[PDB]
Order: structure tokens, then C-alpha cells, then sequence
């Protein structure tokens, strides 16, 4: 969440103002207080 | 965590010049500036062979540039540290653990797909043929998504029967692999009875089929070590337990050949990414002459990675000639083929600030007059020994009550333990009571 | 019950206080006040184990308490905290080189210790029925303050009837698992013997609630864990000593998970303590490689006894002093341990003669010191046992210094076997 | 982007320069100098080409590190493939699975090659329709320009269910083993025949088949598995069988090439053996190389040249090269650069130049890319000679290393 | 095909009356030697004798060694003839005892009459008659055979897979049914000969290899099995009781008449190489009466025997093995010896060379070495093919000479230590 929140990317994207981006990183935001195994899954490990 | 934990890169500008103290190193402008000439070569992935020797006498922060070298160079290339005396195996030739460690030393990020089956099983039917062997076996895997009947093999329908699984448990397959975890039986049936000995797992989401990528990484030692000891599956190969099992002394018709082969076949068409990394050798003076000579070709072949030693002798006899002495304990042969780094010795000054460095990392409130005796403690005594009376005066502060290392503390200290020189002259003194 | 009083069983810890104040004669261990004080700090320090990779050198004459300081440094230390002693000759093996030896001597004294909240079941089988047609039954669980009835199912009866558990059981049952472990056998287990019993230890019925949830902890070594993790075969611990673990990413993958674990609270670190007791016997390799091997942050903490002064290292022709070559003993921190006065020889003495449950006279205790003063406490030490027996042999009831001189006449020490060896001898 | 094989120590050499004649050219394909020893070596280069005479020994002595191991790998280079060239150092025999003498000819036996040749019909289509009737069934294979039915065998039929039964594969079908390779998702389909009769050569080496024909599951080859074999029934058969293979249209030996780096680490087992391995007709021919004056042999006191008995220096040939000047020096130096990604001043070759002929050749050809990648630093496009000056100060060498050693350190 | 070292030795140049000639047999001087080598090959012929060893030596370069060969050469293939060099000896998957025992027993030969034969075609039919027989029916170009084969093969049969069509071969002495495949007209041709078989193998075999054979059991059905695995290492063969009953069973055989035994040679190479522990093994084997006849073959004279550096001796073999060992001194060529050997390598390797150049090879020769003026002769006549000129002049071999230094100028070279 920190980092997500971090990147100049992710701001710019907010400052931009449009719905869309808005509601988007809202949600993204949202779902990553929801256990980010959601939003980042951790994977099974296997050999090559 | 200590003897490491301060030192976390080179500490080096943007034009690569070395900064008077910064990222827990302090002097050795000369060596860190010319580490960083090795960082940048090690980066550009363009050489092969280069090799470094970092020559000083001990304690004289040889390791800590060797360690910054990988703190800088990051955990994404693979930094092999080995000490010089691993190479007397027992069970494989002294040159192939030199060999397969400059071959470990080298890395490969691959990213590779595979496809995965699961689902809470409906029903496992296998259907028979006469050859009078089982042919195949139908499984209906459900999910909170969707169902579908699957057919596989009856290999697979083997390692379920190993698993002992019935039908309305959950399972986890992979067709990349073939083996098969029961995650337990469906949450659905934990109602069924008031205690049973079952793991119970709820119903697997998504699609019961499902294929994802995944970017690993494994070094060029690791598909030598696959393909030379190979476990598999499909067959007995178990075996393996009992056939030879040492090390496998790996051989070179297949080292140099089918594995580069299909490294390059992978890397060539995208799936594959070479990572050359670091080979850090330290106490590299205890190297039988055997080693140092095939150093030469191993340092002249077109795919060594960069190596980096570590001499600690000023000239001394070399191991395995019995007769012969050379600098560094290496021969001129090999040491020709080296880019030597002087570690100047520390001064006290700068032994001041590694002593005020080292109790800062150590989480160590050590007082300015304990920091300053610590300083003659130090010009009379070794550095290491000087910093590593830190944390037993800390330990004395804790008891006495005081919040801070004072002058007693580390007099106390200091005097409980002794040193190295102190040590010899006590045993000079004591010479015919030794034994 | 029946485990003999060794040379070192005297000594129980180190007899220090609060404050790291050694007494004179606390706690088995006499006199050598700055070296018991120097053992003392760096068992603080071990205790707490948030520094890895500490080497310290217990140097000193023959026979004067260095391998009992650490002997007492392992007691005071006691469980639950690794502690591996091993003799400098142990590491030459015929089937693993002798750094890998070193790995595994290291990296046994690191304890990892998964603790795990698995709830159970415990209470008395009073009832257990079931009917076979898949069969299908019914237990019921009494303890002194509730009774349950439960009903089993397919392999719940399956595992209950391999383990063969009836009525008046005790037994505890890990849901989680299905493992069943029947403790004992209740009064009512009373089987109203008519038939060919054997049996009739009665316990107590289990007390508190029936569905408990108590705590369960796993501590196993690294070397275990990467010994297990080598091949298929995860009996090596126990089947033999057969070893040669690669450090391709075995030993590096536990080091990563087991930091994993530390970071997400499964089990973080339990640091040990290495005793490398007549660490000159280690070769110029074993001390090339331990010069790195300390630096690891997995590395316990080592203490090396030192008999020998200036005398060659071996493996090579390099003066050195304890035997060790300079290059490690820099990393170390020495301690000397002193002679033992006549006063402190005598309190050992009575020490041991107290220990090994022998009376001796007040003229015994002096004719004893004056003998371990003039020869070795060692051998002082050894004539105690072997006076004691004269004297059961003649009826007595202390030591007497006829008894002792008998036996001062009777065994000879290395300096009277030397000055009596006038002849050939064969040599 | 960057394959295994990168830049090296001898990258820079394609081949021995020579020309029709074997007379060496000044500069040519990465070999610079060296004249003598060049002209010598394309001469044994030639007569191994022939192969008509077996076990010659050519060793290569002089200054260390004048082009003594260029001079074997551009021998190589020229050589080609198709044509075993096997180098090893003299460490490599000293093993624990094996004896020395074993990996001795072993190495020898490697440096052999046996040229077979065979005609296979091969399949390459993509498959359009399956069926199995529960054991026999039916396929259909395509290519661009035809399609065709087959009747498969029971084992085929199963080979190709093992597979997505549906279309999309472009397999392969080996009439003569029938083993199935799917290239993928129908990669491109082929063009041409469907069913094709393909020439297949292969150079299988002495020791390769021995390990074949050494044990079930034969091939240990790919992990060293060949401890001790047998010469009384496995090595002995294989040269009868050899033989007979020979002279009656089955096959044709290409004897091979075996560059000994290093030979005074060999012990004076090894040369022993060597006396009478360099006796026999399936000897193959060797080079070697040494860095040692009149050295002791390893094994005894005795003080002999480049640590090689008499009596087996009398069974080789020797050559001697000449240290190299300023021009040689320079140009060496010049292809380097050429072979790396690095452009130098002429000011700046001429004092790299200077400082590999003060203390020595390796030592400039390692600065180069050191001062490479400092003029990189300062944002430079040339390397210059204060960046090779700080190249200089920053990096040392054997000589002004083993000269700063007014410091005592462990011994 | 290729040229060898010693490819142009054919044999002791001996005459009738036992006189060794000038230039014979492509060997040339050292008559004193070659008469001796053949005084020693008579006693090979005669084969009553056993446990004689015969000691080549000389300096280096001489012809012991091609004396050796020459033995060799004129005994034929009907006698073994077993080389090894005395540093073959250190192995490390068997000790070195052992090793010596298995090389003198492996020098001994054995030639036997095997009297096999073997039913080979197209199967027609199978049918096992719980089973008495199998009749098979058999195919080839010389008609059909029908054959009643033991039960016991049936297995055998049902275990190659072999049915109506494939073609087999079917040994009348093991049942060792081989499916060489299916035939052509449905795979391998249709055999094309007698369906039945039957030939004299008088093929020889060596009396070690039927100690490898019973080393380990072959076989399975069992865990055995997992035996066929497990890198197959060579061994110790016991002396106490398999070579013992291995010399009983040949014995038996040779009684019976059907075994012959065939006693070879064997050929030590550098002798000096061995231990000391193996000279006194090796003097103390070769007093057995089952031992071969062996060559042993010195390259150096006076010096200090491995394993003793305490103990010097002559030709580096101790006094207690050097008794008992047949001394044959092989001394220097003359100018003309090496001229002759020269010419002989020459001609044999099939280049002409003008008188002048053979002249002052001969004189390098004389210089250097023999071994190197032969050395230089394959460089010499490459140089002359690249310059067109298909012999060698003058202007080749001195120029050949100066790229392609000796082990005399080599040293003087290296004598400035750098
Ligand atoms: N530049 C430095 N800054 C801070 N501490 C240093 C520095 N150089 C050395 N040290 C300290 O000295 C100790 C030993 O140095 P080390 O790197 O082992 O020298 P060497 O590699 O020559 O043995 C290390 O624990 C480190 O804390
Ligand atoms: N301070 C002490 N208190 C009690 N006993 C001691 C003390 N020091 C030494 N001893 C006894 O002396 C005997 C031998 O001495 P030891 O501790 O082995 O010294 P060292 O290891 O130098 O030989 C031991 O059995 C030990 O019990
Ligand atoms: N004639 C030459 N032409 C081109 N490069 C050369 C020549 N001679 C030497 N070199 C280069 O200079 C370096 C000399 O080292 P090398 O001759 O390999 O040492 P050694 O052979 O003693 O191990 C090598 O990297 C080689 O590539
Ligand atoms: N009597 C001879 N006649 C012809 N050629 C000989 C004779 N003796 C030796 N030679 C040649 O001289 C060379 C000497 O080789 P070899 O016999 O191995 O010498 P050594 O006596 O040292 O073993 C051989 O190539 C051989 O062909």
C-alpha cells in the first residue's frame, strides 16, 4: 500500500482529476485493506 | 547480527569517487573508488574472466569491499562467496568444485508458463482397456467458477492413489511437474461428522484450469545439477537414493555442451536472460597449486564470471609445492592474470570511526571518552580486537545500572580480556609451560 | 538414574552472582575469579543472542579449569539453548571434507523453534461403539468436570481401532491431524479381570475442560534441517553420519526461510554455544575457512580451549601462539586462566572428594594438597578414588593418610614413570 | 542480448593466420607476431588434417605468457568443428573417481573421433485428424503443399493420444524409432515432401562409445560415470570392433587434437604412461604447453626442463617464442580494442603500450577495459591517457604489488 | 592404416641358426638383443615354463621396447600378448596387487572348440502344447523348418515379444532367443541360408575373463536385479577360492580335450615406475607355476627406487626382483645403425627422400637424437608437398630443424631461468 501510494505515477494519474483513475486507485486502495493476497496473490513455488 | 551488518555498498559519488564516510565505510578512499571500476564492469555484462584480488593485511576491510561489491551490485546477480578450503572435497574432484562454483556464480533469470488443474473433485472413474492395465482416468474437478471432466494419465491416477484421496476432496495438480497435493477434503463436508482425521480446505476459485507465468531465476549450476543428477518422474528413478548419490563429479562433454546449448536456445528466443554475477574467493592463499593452475584456463575461458580473491600473506611457501614461495601465496602465473587492490592499514583515526560505526550498528550508547580510550586500546591493540570489546562492555553497563558505556566499563573489559599480542608475550613468558 | 560422576560432574555452573561476581567456591567451581568472570560476561551475552559469530580462547595451563569453566558455562547455559562440544580431532573424517565437518558443527548449535497453536481433545474414552455395515459409530468423552459424545467417522474409526484404544483410556486426539496418543489407563480402565490381564496401572483422569487448546513447540537445528532436506532419505540424523550436503541452495534456502520465519513470527532464533575443546588439533584449512565461517550472521558462538604456547600450527611450519594461526586468533577474545594456589588445589580437592561421597581426614586433606601441589591436581584428583578403596578394603570409615600413601606408593605419575624409565624400555 | 560465450582472454582469435604456403602474415585474423612458432604450428596443424601418422607430441616453450595458449586456440579455431579438439589442464587428471592414468586416456581416447554415416526417412507435418478404437487408429498429417492419411501401429496411436488429440501439432515421426517431437501450435508448417530420406553423420568419439557399450543404460557420460573401464573385454573390443568397421564401408576414423595446458603440473605416472600411449595407432596427435624453466618433476627431486622427463622429451618436438616488442605490443593491444566495444587515442595506445612492455603483456590487455569504463565515468567518448593513468594508480600489478610489500602480513 | 612408432617393426630379423642380421625385419643393430629376444621367444613357444621374467635394459631411445614389439609381432595373435606400463599399476578402484594379479592372469590365454549352433528366420507359428514343448515354425531362403523347442525357451519367446512375422535367432546350446526384428515384407531382411546353423567357433579366450564372468552374477527375478546398476565396480578377485577353482575347471576341460591353453607374454613398461611393495609382490607371484613369461623394460640406469629414497639401486629395480631376472642390455646406435633406421622410417612411411638429405639427417641424428631425426621427417616431407616438390631435398629437413627445436636447445634456452 505504501508503495503503491508512493509512486509519482499513481499521483499524477489522481491530480489528473478524470473519474475513472479516481475511482480506479479508490478501489485499488480498498482492496489492498482487504488482505492484499486479493490484490497481490502469493504464488506456489515449483521447480523449473 | 554483527562483523557485516555495518557495511551496505561502496558509499561512492556519481562520478564514482570515493566519499570520505559514507555507507558504513570510512577510508579506503583508493580501494572503494577502484571496487566501483569492478561494480561497473561486473554491471556491463560484457566480460568474461576479469579477475580481482584484494591484497592487504588482516583486518584491513579486504571482506567489507568484498561484501559492499554485493550490497552494491544488489540481490538480483548471484554472489558466490567461497573460502579456499572447500575445494579439498572428499567426494568430487578438487577441480570440479572449482568448476562448478565459477558455474554457480553465474546467474539466469527465465520466465516460464505453466498450467495447473484444481477443483473439488467430483468423481474419479478410471477407465479400463485391455493391453490388462488401467487406461485412463476420467476426474470431474469443480469450482466456485465452474466444473469440468478431465482426462489424464495413469500416472497421475497413481500418485492420487499415493496421496489416498476419494472422491469430493480437494487436489491440487500440475501437468508442467505431474505431482498432486491433497489440499484436504471440501469444507462442505466438515459437517459431516463431529471429529474426523481430515484436513478440509473450501472449494478451489477461478477457473479449474488456469496457466500463469511466473519470472524465476537459477544459475547455470542448476540445470548442470538437474540434468546430471535428474529425479523426473514417469519412472523409478527413485533409484537415485541408492545408486551412487556423492556429488555427481559433473563432466565436461555435457557442462560446456547440451547445457549451453539450450541456455542459448532459451535465451535466443526471448524466454531467457543471462545474469552473469560475482565469484568472491576469500582466504584464496590456501589454494593447492593444482587449483591455481587450472585457474589459468578457467580465467581464460570465454564464460568465467568475475572472480575476486582475497590475500592476506605478504610472501610465504606455496601450498602443494612445499619449495617454492611467490606473493600473496599465489603463483606469478596466476597472478598475472589479476587486478591487484591494495586495503591500506587503518590509521587511528580513521580506526575511530569504524569503532564509533560499529557501536552505532550494534545498538551500542557508548560515551565519548569509552569512543576516545577505545582509540588508544586500539593503537596499542588489533582493530578487530578493539571492536569487539564493544559488546561486553555493553553488557557490563546493562548490569552496573548505567545508561552508557563509560571509562570503567571498557577498562574493565579490556582487562578481563586480552589480546592476540598479549597473549604471544604471555606465552613467551610462560614458554616452557605449554603443552 | 545410573549416569557416573564424570571428571567435570562437580561443577553445576558457574558460581556468579546477579551481577556477574564469580564467589570463591559457589556453585562447584573454585577459585580462577577473572576467568569465571570473563565466562560469566560472555554467557550474558550468549543468553541474550542478538550477536552472531562471537569466538572467544580459554588458554591456560594443563589441569587448571578450562574445560571445567566450560563445562560450567554449558550447565549454567543449560536446555533450550544449543551447546556442542567437540574435540579438536573429531572434525579429521574419512567421508566429508573438513569444512563441511566445521558447517555441521556449526551449524548444529542453531536452534529453530516453531511454535504452534494446535487444539486437541483430551479427556476418557468411557463408551466407544461402532457398527460396520462403510462403519459408523459413536465415543463418549468424560473428564472430571464434563462428558461429550462425538460421532466418528471413516477414518476417525480407522485410526482408533490401529491404535486399539477401548473404554477407560485416556487419550488425547489432535483434530487438526486425526493423531490419536492414549497417556494411560484410568481406574475405571479396570478391565474386571477374568481373563489373561496383565496389566493394572491406574492414573488419574484428565482434569480442566474437554476441548482444550494448548500449545505445542518443534525445536530442531539447521543441521538437522538441511540434513533432512539433503535427499529423500530424512533419517540421516539418526540412520548415520553420512553427509556431504552441497552449498548450492539447500543450506541457502534454509538460511532464507528460516529468515522468512523470523520475519513473519513462525520462529526466529535460538543462538548456540560451539565448545571446540584442544582446538590446536584443527588444520591451517579449518582455520582459513573459520576465519570466514564466523562472519556468517547463522554463526553460534565458539569457545576454544588452549593447552599449547608458541609451537607450529599444524598442517604447515608456521610458529604461532596457541597453536592457532594469527589471522583467527585476531577475531578471538583470550582469556588466561591462572594456577591454582595451595588453598584453592586443597578446596578443589575437597570439592571432589565431596562429590564422589569420600570422607578423608584433616591430615588427608594436607597430604593430598601437598601431593597435587608438588604433581598434578590431576593426579591428586585420581588418587582420591583410589584411596577410598583401601579403606573399604580394610573396614574403614575415612580416608586416612596411611591409605593415601599406600596409593602414592602404589600408581606413579608421568614425572616418577619417567625417572623410574632408567632402561631401554624398548624406545 | 548477451549469450554464454562472451568476450575472453582469446575471443579475439579466429584462426591461425597463415596463408597457402604456412607462411604467417604480420596481423592476421587476431594472431599477431609470433611468426616462428605460427609457421611451426600450422605445419602439425596440417599432418594432424592428414591423420596418416598417429601420436605426435608438440610442445610450445618460452617467456610466460607470449601467446602460448593463443597459439593453441587459434590451432583450434583452424581446425574447426567436426574435428575433436579436447583441452585440459594438467590439474584435470587429478581425480577421486578415477586414477590419473584412467583420465589420461580417457582424455585420449576423447581426442578421437569415429565418422559414421546412415540414411533415415523422416516425417515433418502438421496433424490434422486423429482416431483410436479401443488397441489401433488412423491419422491425418499436413504440410503447404499435401495431406495424407496413415494407419498407425498401436504404439504410434498411443504416442500421438499422449498429446492434445485434437489439431495444431507439427510433429515429427522418426520411421525407424517412431520417438514424437511436436515443435508447437501449427511454428510455421513445413514446405516440400512430407516424408523426406535425410543424410545423417555423426563424429562419435572412442570414449563415447565405450561408455555406451560399458554398461546398461550406458550413456553415464553426462555425469563422469565411467569409473575404471574395463580394458579387458570394453576398450580392447571397441578397437577390434573399430577396425573392422574400418576398411569395409561402415565407418572412417578423424583423428583428433589434445592441448595439454600446463603439462608440469603432470606427475611422472603420467608421463610414463604417456611414453607408450603415444605409441599406438589410435594415438591421437597433442600439443602442450609450459611456463617453468628446468624445474623439479612432481613426484621426486629430480631437475629436469619444463618439468618434463628426458625420456619423453625426446619422443616430442619443441618450439620456442620470442618475447614480444613495442610493434607486436601495440598491435595486439589494437585488436583487443577492435574485439571489444573500446576506441583508444593514439597517445593513449602508445602509453598502454609502454606500460605493457614495463611490467608485462596481460597486464595493459586487463587495464583496458578498466580505463574503458572510467572514461565512462567522466562522460567521455575516447579512452585517454589520464584515464589510463588513473587506471594505472587505482589497479596494480605483480610487479609494483610485490614492491609495496614494506608491510609485514601473515606468512 | 596410420602410422605408429613401432608400425614398422615386423619381427626379430633372426636367420635359421638363430644369428640375429644386420637389417632385417625392419629392425637394424643390436644383434647381441635381438638374439637373446629370440633365445627368449623359443621358451614362449615352448610353453613348459613359467614364472620368467626377462629384463629389457638401456637408455633412452634404444629398441627395447621395439624389441618387445618384436616378440610380440612374431609369436602372432594365437598367444596373448598383454602391454602395461608400470605407472598403470596406481589405480584407485582396486589395489595395486590385484592389479598385478589380474594383468598375469589375463596374459594367459585359453583357445576352446565351441561347437554352437543357432536356428535363425521368419517366424510362421508358435504353439505351446503346464506346457511340454513349443512348436515354432522358422523361415528362410532354403525352406521351412519346424522345431520343438523346451518350455523353458517358451518363456524366453513370450518375453522378447516374438510372434508370427518377426524374424529370430534361437540358440540350440542356451536359449537365448534374440528378435532381430519384423521381417521386410511386412525391420530387417529375410535370412538368407540354412535355417539350421551349424558351425566350429574356435574363437580364444582369456583366462581372466573367466574371472570377470563369475565376479558377479548375472541374472534377475529378484532384487538381483538391482545389482545390473550400481556403476559395476571391478573388484578383488579372492585367490583363496575362484581363481583356485576357476584353474580346477579349465584343468577339468583340458583332461576332457576340449580346452586348449595358450600361455602368453607379458610387457612391463618402465619397470622403474613400480613401488617397492609391488617389486617384492611381483617377485614373490612370479615364483607360482601358473604364472606367464614377462617382459620387463628399463629406461633408466642407476637410481633411488619409489617408495625407499633411501635405497638406490640399479635401473631402479631392487637387487631381491633384479635376481632371478634375465638381464638383455640394449645399447647406442652407430651413425650408420641410425641412418639405416631413418631410411627404414621413411620408406615405411612412404616418403623418398634424396641421399644428401638422409645424409645429413643421419647427422641430426647422430646430434640430437634417433628419435628426433625421425621426428623430423613427416614436417620435412609436408613442406616439400606444400612447395610442389613431392620428395625431400636438403633444403627441407635443415629448414625443419630450425622451427621444430630438440630437448638440448630447448634447455639451453631455458637456462636463463625466465
Ligand atoms: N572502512 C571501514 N569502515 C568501518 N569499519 C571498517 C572499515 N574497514 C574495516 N572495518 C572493520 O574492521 C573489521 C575487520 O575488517 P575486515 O574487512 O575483516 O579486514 P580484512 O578483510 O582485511 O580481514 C570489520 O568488522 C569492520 O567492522
Ligand atoms: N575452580 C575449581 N573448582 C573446583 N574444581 C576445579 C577447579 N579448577 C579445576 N578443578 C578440578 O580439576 C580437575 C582437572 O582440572 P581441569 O578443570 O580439567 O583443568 P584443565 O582443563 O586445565 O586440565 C577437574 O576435575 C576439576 O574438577
Ligand atoms: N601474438 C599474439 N597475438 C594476439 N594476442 C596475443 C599474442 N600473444 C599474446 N596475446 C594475448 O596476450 C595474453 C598473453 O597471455 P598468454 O600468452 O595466454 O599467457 P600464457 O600463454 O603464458 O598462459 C593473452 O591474453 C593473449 O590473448
Ligand atoms: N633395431 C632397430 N631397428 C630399426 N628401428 C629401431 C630399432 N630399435 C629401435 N628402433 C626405432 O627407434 C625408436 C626407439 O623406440 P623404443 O623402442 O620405444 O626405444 P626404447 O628402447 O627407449 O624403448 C622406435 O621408433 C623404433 O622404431
Amino acid at each position: 500500500y505504501d508503495d503503491f501510494m508512493a509512486q509519482t505515477t499513481t499521483k499524477e494519474t489522481l491530480a489528473t482529476g478524470h473519474f475513472m483513475s479516481v475511482i480506479n486507485i479508490l478501489m485499488q486502495l480498498r482492496k489492498v485493506c482487504n488482505h492484499p493476497n486479493l490484490f497481490d496473490p502469493r504464488p506456489v513455488t515449483s521447480p523449473f | 547480527i554483527a562483523s557485516h551488518s555495518h557495511v551496505k555498498g561502496l558509499g561512492l559519488d556519481e562520478s564514482g569517487l570515493a566519499k570520505q564516510a559514507a555507507s558504513g565505510l570510512v577510508g579506503q578512499e583508493n580501494a572503494r573508488e577502484a571496487c566501483g571500476v569492478i561494480v561497473e564492469l561486473i554491471k556491463s555484462k560484457k566480460m568474461a574472466g576479469r579477475a580481482v584480488l584484494l591484497a592487504g593485511p588482516p583486518g584491513t576491510g579486504k571482506t567489507a569491499l568484498a561484501l559492499a561489491i554485493a550490497q552494491e551490485l544488489g540481490s538480483k546477480v548471484p554472489f558466490c562467496p567461497m573460502v579456499g578450503s572447500e575445494v579439498y572435497s572428499t567426494e568430487i574432484k578438487k577441480t570440479e568444485v572449482l568448476m562448478e562454483n565459477f558455474r554457480r556464480a553465474i546467474g539466469l533469470r527465465i520466465k516460464e508458463t505453466k498450467e495447473v488443474y484444481e477443483g473439488e473433485v467430483t468423481e474419479l472413474t478410471p477407465c479400463e482397456t485391455e493391453n490388462k492395465t488401467i487406461s485412463h482416468v476420467i476426474i470431474g474437478l469443480k469450482t466456485a467458477k465452474g466444473t469440468k471432466q478431465l482426462k489424464l494419465d495413469p500416472s497421475i491416477f497413481e500418485s492420487l492413489q499415493k496421496e489416498r484421496v476419494e472422491a469430493g476432496d480437494v487436489i491440487y495438480i500440475e501437468a508442467n511437474s505431474g505431482a498432486v497435493k491433497r489440499q484436504g477434503r471440501c469444507d462442505t463436508y466438515a459437517t459431516e461428522f463431529d471429529l474426523e482425521a481430515e484436513e478440509y480446505v473450501p472449494l478451489p476459485k477461478g477457473d479449474v484450469h488456469k496457466k500463469k507465468e511466473i519470472i524465476q531465476d537459477v544459475t547455470l549450476h542448476d540445470l548442470d545439477v538437474a540434468n546430471a543428477r535428474p529425479q523426473g518422474g514417469q519412472d523409478i528413478l527413485s533409484m537415485m537414493g541408492q545408486l551412487m548419490k556423492p556429488k555427481k563429479t559433473e563432466i565436461t562433454d555435457k557442462l560446456r555442451g547440451e547445457i549451453n546449448k539450450v541456455v542459448n536456445k532459451y535465451i535466443d528466443q526471448g524466454i531467457a536472460e543471462l545474469v552473469p554475477g560475482v565469484l568472491f574467493v576469500d582466504e584464496v592463499h590456501m589454494l593447492d597449486i593444482e587449483c591455481f593452475t587450472y585457474l589459468h584456463r578457467a580465467l581464460e575461458s570465454s564464460i568465467a564470471p568475475i572472480v575476486i580473491f582475497a590475500s592476506n600473506r605478504g610472501n610465504c611457501v606455496i601450498r602443494g609445492t612445499e619449495d617454492i614461495t611467490s606473493p600473496h601465496g599465489i603463483p606469478l602465473d596466476l597472478l598475472d592474470r589479476v587486478m591487484i587492490i591494495r586495503t591500506m592499514l587503518y590509521t587511528p583515526q580513521e580506526m575511530k570511526q569504524i569503532i564509533k560505526i560499529r557501536a552505532q550498528t550494534e545498538g551500542i550508547n557508548i560515551s565519548e571518552e569509552a569512543l576516545n580510550h577505545l582509540g588508544e586500546i586500539g593503537t596499542k591493540t588489533t582493530l578487530r580486537y578493539s571492536v569487539q570489546l564493544l559488546t561486553p562492555a555493553n553488557l557490563l553497563a546493562k548490569i552496573n545500572g548505567k545508561d552508557s558505556i563509560e571509562k570503567e566499563h571498557v577498562e574493565e573489559i579490556s582487562e578481563l580480556f586480552y589480546d592476540a599480542k598479549s597473549s604471544a608475550k604471555i606465552l613467551a613468558d610462560q614458554q616452557d609451560k605449554y603443552m | 538414574r545410573i549416569e557416573r560422576i564424570g571428571a567435570h560432574s562437580h561443577i553445576r555452573g558457574l558460581g556468579l552472582d546477579d551481577a556477574l561476581e564469580p564467589r570463591q567456591a559457589s556453585q562447584g567451581m573454585v577459585g580462577q575469579l577473572a576467568a569465571r568472570r570473563a565466562a560469566g560476561v560472555v554467557l550474558e551475552m550468549i543468553r541474550e543472542g542478538k550477536i552472531a559469530g562471537r569466538a572467544v580462547l580459554i588458554a591456560g595451563q594443563p589441569g587448571t579449569g578450562k574445560t571445567a569453566i566450560a563445562m560450567g558455562m554449558a550447565q549454567a547455559l543449560g536446555p533450550d539453548t544449543p551447546f556442542t562440544a567437540i574435540a579438536g580431532s573429531e572434525i579429521f573424517s574419512l567421508e566429508m571434507s573438513k569444512t563441511e565437518a566445521l558447517t555441521q558443527a556449526f551449524r548444529r548449535s542453531i536452534g529453530v523453534r516453531i511454535k504452534e497453536e494446535t487444539e486437541i481433545i483430551e479427556g476418557e474414552v468411557v463408551e466407544i461403539q461402532i457398527d460396520r455395515p462403510s462403519k459408523v459409530g459413536k465415543l463418549t468423552l468424560k473428564t472430571t468436570e464434563m462428558e461429550t459424545i462425538y460421532d466418528l467417522g471413516t477414518k476417525m474409526i480407522e485410526s482408533l481401532t490401529k491404535d486399539k484404544v477401548q473404554a477407560g483410556d485416556v487419550i488425547t486426539i489432535d483434530k487438526a491431524t486425526g493423531k490419536i496418543s492414549k497417556l494411560g489407563r484410568s481406574f475405571t480402565r479396570a478391565r474386571d479381570y477374568d481373563a489373561m490381564g496383565s496389566q493394572t496401572k491406574f492414573v488419574q483422569c484428565p482434569d480442566g475442560e474437554l476441548q482444550k487448546r494448548k500449545e505445542v513447540v518443534h525445536t530442531v537445528s539447521l543441521h538437522e534441517i538441511d540434513v533432512i532436506n539433503s535427499r529423500t532419505q530424512g533419517f540421516l540424523a539418526l540412520f548415520s553420519g553420512d553427509t556431504g550436503e552441497i552449498k548450492s541452495e539447500v543450506r541457502e534456502q534454509i538460511n532464507a526461510k528460516v529468515a522468512e520465519w523470523r520475519e513473519e513470527g513462525k520462529a526466529e532464533i535460538i543462538p548456540g554455544v560451539l565448545f571446540i575443546d584442544e582446538v590446536h588439533m584443527l588444520d591451517i584449512e579449518s582455520f582459513s575457512f573459520l576465519n570466514r565461517a564466523l562472519e556468517s550472521d547463522m554463526a553460534p558462538v565458539l569457545i576454544m580451549a588452549t593447552n599449547r604456547g608458541i609451537t607450529r600450527i599444524r598442517g604447515t611450519s608456521y610458529q604461532s601462539p596457541h597453536g592457532i594461526p594469527i589471522d583467527l586468533l585476531d577475531r578471538l577474545l583470550i582469556v588466561s586462566t591462572t594456577p591454582y594456589s595451595e588453598k584453592d588445589t586443597k578446596q578443589i580437592l575437597r570439592i571432589r572428594c565431596e562429590e564422589e561421597d569420600v570422607e578423608m581426614s584433616e591430615d588427608a586433606y594436607t597430604v593430598l594438597t601437598r601431593i597435587g601441589l608438588e604433581t598434578s591436581l590431576r593426579y591428586a584428583i585420581q588418587l582420591i578414588t583410589a584411596a577410598s578403596l583401601v579403606c573399604r578394603k580394610r573396614k574403614g570409615t575415612e580416608v586416612q593418610v596411611d591409605d593415601i600413601k599406600r596409593v602414592y606408593s602404589l600408581f606413579l605419575d608421568e614425572s616418577r614413570s619417567t625417572q623410574y624409565m632408567k632402561e631401554y624400555q624398548d624406545a
